[PDB]
RNA sequence: CAGACACCAUGGUGCACCUGACUCCUGAGG
RNA sequence: AAAAAUAACAAUACAGGACUCUUUCGAGGCCCUGUAAUUGGAAUGAGUCCACUUUAAAUCCUUUAACGAGGAUCCAUUGGAGGGCAAGUCUGGUCGCAGCAGCCGCGGUAAUUCCAGCUCCAAUAGCGUAUAUUAAAGUUGCUGCAGUUAAAAAGCUCGUA
């Protein structure tokens, strides 16, 4: 049908200081690679351009009003932006970090069963949590406000309760085959 | 180990007033448009949060009577991140000496650069209020203000100057020779300073003029001479 | 240079001129004013309270300044034999 | 110029032989290696020792 | 500057720009199809040929070396071209009538290095990759 | 200003080179 | 084009810093990052697989009894590290040879450009290369070019479109 890239490649391939900056973001927020950072760079740039367009439209104009409100509402739903600010001027001031902080991984750190921004990502990818009664396997995700009230253990990781898989049973048989000697 | 030292020697009214603290900032001096010929004045009012960046260390030369001769030409730029910047060029026999002199020269030349906005008016200046252009040798750099979160879109050498200038958001276009770096920095230096030289309608409102600090402090500044 | 309703941006407010209506910028050379003393008149003997005129680089290099000062001084007073 | 005669080929390779160090450890995969660079450089040993120094510099 | 700018002068600007466009060397060669006619790349990107002969080339100064090229007649284009053989001691694996995949160099349409009349480089010998032979990932099958 | 004023050609090459942190450390005393 | 695995967490052995004690040295101290020695639980599908599901009938997915990680492994790559250009004032080998080299230039014996090894860098299930076209390019200049001398005002005037 139709497809599109979710990331962007900048015009200078080596730019040492920037490469370091990008590595630091990866460290802080537990990411896979530069493509993860580029993924946010693509989204953020489009949001700023959206904002900037609206801001140069005439005031009290249906298009500016309707799409303004929509852009604001979306950014507040995911908890990047706060609605005590709530106009175009403030949206421009947002940066890469503000998005990353509202991801599933960084919530799984902040509460629950991760010990690091390391651990968290591996926990999500190995299906140790449900967000509600719904497993989430994607760490780069961005949870909404009231979805951070339902992050909890899964019933398909058998610690935190759940049906025995073959990893709990593996540990059982280090006591009944490792120490059972058979 | 090694450690610095500082000493004040006045040869002028301005040096004495600064140390006595009848002048508390460079801004007063800039307003009156009086020269600064003592590095100590800049050191005393600031002397912290002053970053010196050597832009290039490039040698040049002239031919002496018997064989060659060569010397080092250094470009140093200085500035706080609060809207004050300087540029100083010095040429000396060795690399180290050329940079050492260049730093002193850079401090002396320190000039205010006006900071303004793209269109905003709340949340404090992030760019310039007017597009300013500067030319050096047929290189022309044009600075254009940019809105927040855009960042500085410039070549590395102008970007560093803009950073110190307090312009965190800027569009640039530079046209002309791109092989030459001393010219490129100089042209950007001309541009940033030009923001004060523009008369905006927010700057129209007029003032009754200084009575000069030389005249007013005349009695004070008898120490053994006025 | 104000922002908003009258918030202060700005590093300082520069001097202006009235001999060509152009600002004295930012550290420029050949930029100085000119304090003429007032005399109280009638009993003579200087009393304060300076009259100050602001002279810019521009006017001086274009050799205007001599005439300008007289126009400025006369228009607002006061010197004997006008 | 134009010429016609090949002479000597693989002269340097005819007297240089390769060898191998094998592994104490694997060269690290994806995400783990990317994280490892940031920790090894910065959070260790928080940098306070030395200056002006490369990751492979003999300077 | 030096152009017309009235209120009806659209036609004059439109045609004047078109007329002057042709002067530029980069433009002209491509638009007159010269690039295809003279050089075998332009209208192709890669081309396979049969090896005519192996040439030793006593490289023109500066730089003192025997550069060592092959001469290839491309099947598709039908043009005889001398192409550089890169990689160290890799001349060897070429044989007369054994094919090679040839590709352009990097200047595009013009000679490279210190050697004139060569503006192309070999990429595969025996259609199985010179690179793979040099590394020793793959063996010469022929 | 205002005395005299002529033939004469030819000839080759490389390395000029780039960063900041004051001790002989005093070493009876210290 | 999309998602982003190939391990994560403690312990100890160390290299480290806020905190405390001590005049300091030194020691304790939490957070850990790496590097040993191996581990300890604790986890997961890549494979494997009853069953349920899919579907025209099937396949695969999404669903799951029973299995599947202590390590040089269930074991990632492709180019670069003289300049532009990120990363070797590398070690051995060669010595204007073989090669390198878009371009600038290296190599003629103490080669930081080669050829291998080692280390490091960049991007990372992708990366290199060739080529067309686009951007950068105000090097086609409408917005927005240049023409005294750098490439460029017709010998001059009349004059219609």
């Amino acid at each position: 049908w139709v497809c599109r890239k979710t990331y962007v490649t900048p015009r200078r391939p080596f730019e040492k200081s920037r490469l370091d900056q990008e590595l630091k973001l990866i460290g802080e927020y537990g990411l896979r690679n530069k493509r993860e950072v580029w993924r946010v760079k693509f989204t953020l740039a489009k949001i700023r351009k959206a904002a900037r367009e609206l801001l140069t439209l005439d005031e009290k104009d249906p298009r500016r009003l309707f799409e303004g409100n929509a852009l604001l509402r979306r950014l507040v739903r995911i908890g990047v932006l706060d609605e005590g600010k709530m106009k175009l001027d403030y949206i421009l001031g947002l940066k890469i970090e503000d998005f990353l902080e509202r991801r599933l991984q960084t919530q799984v750190f902040k509460l629950g069963l991760a010990k690091s921004i390391h651990h968290a990502r591996v926990l999500i990818r190995q299906r140790h949590i449900r967000v509600r009664k719904q497993v989430v396997n994607i760490p780069s995700f961005i949870v909404r406000l009231d979805s951070q009230k339902h992050i909890d253990f899964s019933l398909r990781s058998p610690y935190g309760g759940g049906r025995p898989g073959r990893v709990k049973r593996k540990n059982a048989k280090k006591g009944q085959g490792g120490a059972g000697a058979g | 180990g090694k450690a610095g030292d500082k000493e004040w020697l006045p040869v002028t009214k301005l040096g004495r007033l600064v140390k006595d603290m009848k002048i508390k900032s460079l801004e007063e001096i800039y307003l009156f448009s009086l020269p600064i010929k003592e590095s100590e004045i800049i050191d005393f009012f600031l002397g912290a949060a002053l970053k010196d960046k050597v832009l290039k260390i490039m040698p040049v030369q002239k031919q002496t009577q018997a064989g060659q001769r060569t010397r080092f030409k250094a470009f140093v730029a200085i500035g706080d991140y609060n809207g004050h910047v300087g540029l100083g060029m010095k040429c000396s026999k060795e690399v180290a000496t050329a940079i050492r002199g260049a730093i002193i020269l850079a401090k002396l030349s320190i000039v205010p650069v006006r900071r303004g906005y793209w269109g905003n008016k709340i949340g404090k200046p992030h760019t310039v209020r007017c597009k300013v252009t500067g030319r050096c040798g047929s290189v022309l750099v044009r600075l254009i203000p940019a809105p927040r979160g855009t960042g500085i879109i410039s070549a590395p050498v102008p970007k560093k100057l803009l950073l110190m200038a307090g312009i965190d958001d800027c569009y640039t276009s530079a046209g002309g020779c791109t092989a030459t770096l001393g010219n490129f920095a100089k042209a950007t230096f001309d541009a940033i300073s030009k923001t004060y030289s523009y008369l905006t309608p927010d700057l129209w409102k007029e003032t009754v003029f200084t009575k000069s600090p030389y005249q007013e402090f005349t009695d004070h500044l008898v120490k053994t001479h006025t | 240079m104000q922002s908003n309703a009258g918030e202060f941006v700005d590093l300082y407010v520069p001097r202006k001129c009235s001999a060509s209506n152009r600002i004295i910028g930012a550290k420029d050379h050949a930029s100085i004013p000119m304090n003429v003393a007032e005399v109280d008149k009638v009993t003579g003997r200087f009393n304060g309270q300076s009259k100050t005129y602001a002279i810019c680089g521009a006017i001086r290099r274009m050799g205007e300044s001599d005439d300008s000062i007289l126009r400025l001084a006369k228009s607002h007073g006061i010197v004997s034999q006008n | 110029k134009v010429h016609g005669s090949l002479a000597r080929v693989g002269k340097v390779r005819g007297q240089t032989l390769k060898v191998a160090k094998q592994e104490k450890k694997k060269k690290r995969t994806g995400r783990a290696k990317r994280r490892m660079q940031y920790n090894r450089r910065f959070v260790n040993v928080v940098p306070t020792f030395g200056k002006k120094k490369g990751p492979n510099a003999n300077s | 500057m030096g152009k017309c700018r009235g209120l009806r002068t659209a036609r004059k600007l439109r045609s004047h720009r078109r007329d002057q466009k042709w002067h530029d060397k980069q433009y002209k060669k491509a638009h007159l199809g010269t690039a295809l006619k003279a050089n075998p790349f332009g209208g192709a990107s890669h081309a396979k040929g049969i090896v005519l002969e192996k040439v030793g080339v006593e490289a023109k100064q500066p730089n003192s070396a025997i550069r060592k090229c092959v001469r290839v007649q491309l099947i598709k284009n039908g043009k005889k071209i001398t192409a550089f053989v890169p990689n160290d001691g890799c001349l060897n694996f070429i044989e007369e009538n054994d094919e090679v995949l040839v590709a352009g160099f990097g200047r595009k349409g013009h000679a490279v290095g210190d050697i004139p009349g060569v503006r192309f480089k070999v990429v595969k010998v025996a259609n199985v990759s010179l690179l793979a032979l040099y590394k020793g990932k793959k063996e010469r099958p022929r």
